[PDB]
């Protein structure tokens, strides 16, 4: 007593590259130096 | 008790050369900003030991 579909395949990832976008940051920088004064040698 | 600024500063190159050829630093920092030079000493009124 003697005695399989075929096709075309496209595979896809889950994508992991996190989304970039630029951001504008507005801010001010106040700096306070302080000094002493005697003769000609500022401390 | 009042404030406490503390700033971290690079020595001058002549001093770098001193440091690593003698194992010692000078007890004074000096930096010029705008016109005049400014200067700090270790304990107050100290010299440049
Ligand atoms: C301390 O001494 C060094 C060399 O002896 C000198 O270059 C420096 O200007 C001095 N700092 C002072 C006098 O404040």
């Amino acid at each position: 007593t003697s005695m399989l579909d075929e096709g075309i395949m496209v595979v896809y990832k889950r994508n992991i590259v996190a989304h970039t976008f630029k951001v504008r940051v507005y801010q001010k920088v106040l700096t306070f130096r302080r000094s002493y004064a005697y003769h000609r040698t500022t401390y | 008790l009042l404030g406490s600024n503390t700033e971290y500063v690079a020595p001058p190159m002549w001093e770098i050369h001193h440091i690593n050829s003698h194992s010692q630093c000078y007890s004074s920092y000096s930096r010029v900003i705008a016109g005049t030079v400014f200067v700090a000493y270790h304990r107050d009124s100290y010299e440049n030991k």
